[PDB]
């Protein structure tokens, strides 16, 4: 897997790909 | 949060999976 | 809506989404 | 232009709508 | 064509578009 | 490689075509 800083919409797509059918949660605020 | 761990710093695939449902 | 600096193809997608059926114009030169 | 207003600086949704047809 | 620095997934999409049916090769290591 | 030529520096369309099959 890529070894880069993943930000914004790029981080979201990475999650989309990685999580598959499980889906995911994106919470930048926390 | 995912931003500090994966954007400000770099995450491994396993690190990214911590944010899957 | 996001409160970030939107550049390049990211700014274009933002417009695509925001403008809907109205379409839009992208003119970086002006 | 949109670049100076939304990329060099930040635009609100209403600001972005100024570039819709 | 755009006169910008193309990096990461943006460089890949640029190649996808430019190369058409020929396809391409992305090798950042070399 | 393509990264040094097109990301670290800027490539023309013809430069980018050097990486097509
Ligand atoms: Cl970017
Ligand atoms: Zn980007």
């Amino acid at each position: 897997f890529v070894n880069q800083h993943l930000c914004g919409s790029h981080l979201v797509e990475a999650l989309y790909l990685v999580c598959g059918e499980r889906g995911f949660f994106y919470t930048p605020k926390t | 949060g995912i931003v500090e761990q994966c954007c400000h710093s770099i995450c491994s695939l396993y690190q990214l999976e911590n944010y899957c449902n």
